[PDB]
DNA sequence: TTAT
DNA sequence: AATTTTTAAT
DNA sequence: ATTAAAAATTATAATTATTAAAAAAAAA
DNA sequence: TTTTTTTTTAATAATTT
């Protein structure tokens, strides 16, 4: 994604970062980009040395990982909506050209890994070959329809349409691993939404309105900071990174006066400098209408998971049937309101 | 510069065992008229209002309005070092980067100096108004520690109802249903084992019992707890410390 | 309309603290004569015979013979909510499977109504035609409760041997050899903490000690436990509850 | 061939609760003049010297320089199988590698014959020399149980500073900084509360706390503990074990 | 045909 | 996604 | 020299079942 | 306040397949 926006935010505006808890939300709905969840549960959760599969051939590690993560999110009151990526735009195909060669570099490296056969290097090198096709999501969107949790197929980009969902107020947060949801304009971005109860990875919240207050910008120029920070659509300027782009945007505001107020010998402008096309894509992408779809919360069924996942994916009978029962005991109860609905913040106090 | 000598130092010991399981990091609003803590939980549910007044302390002096961001888990590890009879003096001088706890033992002469590394917190304070509550229940404090521990075995939600001649701590769960009724006993001469219910309209709410189990760790301070409810107004679990002030626990209800 | 007001609430509470780790679920064979429970453990080794007669309850009545299925883990946590000085009334309903437990301290005003959800397992009861035994070892229960706690650190098996001088809880193991040669005292003073052994025939049986740790959880009921055994019959771990029936446990030997 | 009958059993019991966490495997160099032990811990940092003299035992009948190998976890399990007022009689045999322990109740007739399976290990003669000590700090033992537990919440480094007016225990860490200062109270009439320091050379050096916390598990053995140390000498955390010898704990500084 |  | 050493500029 | 940025190098985990301590509840 | 006991936790590979 963006080269070090999170490190820049943590080293410039630490008041826009709130390390929260898993139980800290409790009724506020989030919008999971499900693609990083699917890659996390195909890369981390393995059987040892390879993918984890049944004897029919296809893999199902992402189904159980996203199953227990989804049940643990609704145990803590968090109501997910899973937004899946659709056909990507043509500006992303430069990054997909970089992702094609970086996948194929590990394809040639798998020939070198399989000669030695050492499991510290076989399992490390085969994690880079994880590819999500249509059947990796057609067998995965069917599971969330059994819960009654809405799944959303974005027409262009799931990072873009998560940020439009927070913008309309239909969802509270976009729980997304990359920093692109700040660029299309979600006022709340969540990070590391993990089912673990420990504080080895605290859950970190990006308030974009606290970023734009601290930086003194708005949405149309924080996009312009992302272009100099090396976004996936177009490359950045070769001499400007994190620390050289905060002061440059705060001196010369728009992207059209970055180029005209620069010496091109020290900082060479690249030939694929499509800043104006990516500025149109970041502000107004072709996302689905958030008012067109409603986040329905239907009752989950237990008997249909037996014929779909206990038989076909041959899982444990005493864990899926325990999983629906621990889902329905955390669903029918009332939603605990937050304290900010009753009391208002009067004095900002600091140490 | 700031010196807060407390002869009954187990009062300040029993405060921080009641906040180490709820508040990870708090800002102590040290005024010249007392010691204040208004730190809402990181789960965005429960406020803790602590008021240690200046007249309750033995030798209290203060100059500026301090704000010490204190890891309260790290405070309860330090405050577990003193016993139940030690004279506890807090100290924080100018450019207050640290808080010096002095646990002066009164008879065995174990002068325990404890210098705490503080933390940087920007904790927002919440504006609490002065309103009249509907059903004010003045329970025994150890009875309320029993009741929240009892109904947490059944389910995670208590249903507190105020009848005309009693209060009902209803609960339900997978184990079944549990109703605990407490009729008023204002005719009893001692106020330690008396339930006094101040009624003008009946009210029925629903509160989470995970935060109420955190609230009943302040029961070694007072022998009498006060619960204050109204319609869509948070529960005020108040532990009035004798001649020192109050430890008010606010709690947002569950709304259907 | 089953209704059993029990004035000494620690009697029912200490029963459920003993069956919460050994009996998963059982049928309370509640009749007009009294509360009965013939059960068997979840590992299908030990047998539990709990009898609570109607004379110990204050007001007891039964319209019919009620045999409901109560989860012993869920009833023990609900009886953990009762006080040690509480008065326990069991207002079960014939029409709906709900066992309503009412707790009320007599010095206090705390009326604690507790209702349960009931899974009627309908397990057929196991009845044993009990007979005379070889040695009836009436021995102090809280001192017996540490005896199986001592020998469980050594091994998982004990050999109980009734002899002329007294019993001998000899237990071997990979950590060492442990023999507790408890001679018979039979002093006429302090009968609640004395040892009384009856003598018929020489006894040598090897038991399992993992379930004898479970059997000593009922030791806050009675001060005296009976260890009554014979040659090839399971032992009766009889806890004589005061002015009621008895809670007996059984263990088939190794 | 060796019988060591002891009147009260808590003297041997509180030794083994102090030694189960620190020492996993050592040899008991039992001599004719008493019971000695010159162990060293499993991490090879802290050296433990124990002495139980022959005059403090009620009946001592040692005949040879016995050095058996005892698993200290297996001994402390069997020492958990005893009351706090029991009569402990150790026994050993020449051909069998078995250390026998007979536990007699004083008011009851519970004879608890326990036998230990022993093993051969590396019999190490560490041989520490006796030498002078610059700062001898006698303090209450429950006070030393507090201070090692109090400073363990901060970090794992205690400096011990000597003065004629008192002794300072200071610890520091990422959580904060601690400084516990005692005082040489010479006006206390009892000896279990007074702190007595005999110092000529002041000394301040850093000690670990993971081994000082295991040293404070010997605090029920006696009410007084004496801390003797110097500039490069390891600290002697010396207990008394009533009037039966001493328990020396050595800790090398950081 | 599509994650950082 | 973060590190991390190496290469480069103020 | 510090600062800074682009070559390269490594990462995406969660449930039950124990488990070995570690403070809490009942009663010391 | 402090012993011993049971209840949570932070443990750590161990599958989960």
């Amino acid at each position: 994604g963006i080269q070090g926006l999170a490190k820049l935010i943590a080293d410039v505006a630490p008041s826009a970062i709130r390390e929260n808890d898993i139980k800290s939300y409790f009724g506020r709905k989030v919008a999971i980009d499900a693609s990083m969840s699917i890659y996390q549960f195909l890369i981390a959760v393995r059987q040892g040395g390879d993918v984890l599969q049944n004897e029919e051939g296809e893999t199902t590690s992402h189904l159980m990982g996203m199953f227990y993560r989804t049940i643990r999110m609704m145990e803590n009151g968090i109501k997910p909506v899973y937004v899946f990526d659709g056909k990507p735009p043509q500006l992303k195909s430069g990054e997909l050209a970089k992702r094609s060669e970086r996948r194929a570099e590990a394809e040639k490296q798998l020939q070198q890994a399989q000669a030695a056969g050492a499991e510290q290097e076989v399992e490390k090198f085969t994690k880079r070959l994880v590819k999500v096709t249509k059947q990796h999501n057609d067998e995965c969107k069917h599971l969330l329809s059994l819960m009654g949790i809405p799944y959303l197929d974005a027409p262009s980009e799931a990072e873009a349409s998560c940020a439009a969902l927070v913008k309309a107020g239909k969802v509270y947060a976009a729980a997304t691993e990359d920093m692109d949801c700040l660029t299309f304009g979600s006022p709340v971005l969540m990070r590391h939404l993990t089912a673990s109860e420990a504080k080895k990875l605290p859950i970190q919240e990006f308030h974009l309105s606290r970023i734009l207050q601290e930086l003194g910008l708005n949405q149309e120029q924080f996009v312009d900071l992302c272009i100099l920070l090396g976004s996936d659509y177009c490359e950045s300027i070769r001499g400007i990174g994190p620390k050289r782009a905060v002061d440059l945007i705060q001196k010369h505001k728009s992207i059209e006066e970055i180029v005209r107020r620069l010496d091109p010998n020290k900082y060479p402008v690249p030939e694929n400098w499509l800043h104006k096309e990516a500025h149109q894509l970041f502000l107004e992408p072709e996302v689905l209408d958030p008012e067109s779809v409603e986040l329905k919360w239907s009752e989950p069924n237990e008997e249909e998971l037996i014929k779909f996942m206990c038989g076909e994916k041959q899982f444990s009978e005493e864990r899926i049937r325990s999983g629906v029962k621990r889902l329905s005991k955390s669903r029918q109860g009332s939603t605990q309101g937050r304290l900010d609905d009753f009391f208002k913040v009067t004095g900002s106090l600091s140490s | 510069m700031f010196e807060a000598r407390l002869v009954q130092g187990s009062i300040l010991k029993k405060v921080l065992e009641a906040l180490k399981d709820l508040i990870n990091e708090a800002c102590w609003d040290i005024s010249s008229s007392g010691v204040n803590l208004q730190s809402m939980d990181s789960s965005h549910v429960s406020l803790v209002q602590l008021t240690l007044r200046s007249e309750g302390f033995d030798t209290y002096r203060c100059d500026r309005n301090l704000a010490m961001g204190v890891n309260l888990t790290s405070m309860s590890k330090i405050l577990k070092c003193a016993g139940n009879e030690d004279i506890i003096t807090l100290r924080a001088e100018d450019n207050a980067d640290t808080l010096a706890l002095v646990f002066e033992a009164p008879n065995q002469e174990k002068v325990s100096d404890y210098e705490m590394k503080l933390m940087d917190l920007d904790v927002e304070q919440l504006g609490i108004p002065e309103q009249e509550y509907s059903c004010v229940v003045k329970m025994p404090s150890g009875e309320f520690a029993r009741i929240c521990r009892d109904l947490s075995h059944i389910g995670d939600a208590v249903v507190i109802s105020c009848a005309k001649d009693g209060v009902k701590f209803s609960a339900s769960g997978e184990l079944g249903n549990g109703n605990i009724k407490l009729s008023q006993t204002s005719n009893v001469d001692k106020e330690e084992e008396a339930v006094t219910i101040e009624m003008n309209e009946p009210v029925q709410l629903t509160f989470a019992l995970r935060y109420l189990n955190f609230f009943t760790k302040a029961t070694p301070l007072s022998s009498t707890v006060t619960l204050s409810m109204s319609a869509d107004v948070p529960l005020v679990v108040e532990y009035k410390i004798a001649d020192m002030g109050h430890l008010k626990y606010y709690l947002a209800p569950k709304i259907e």
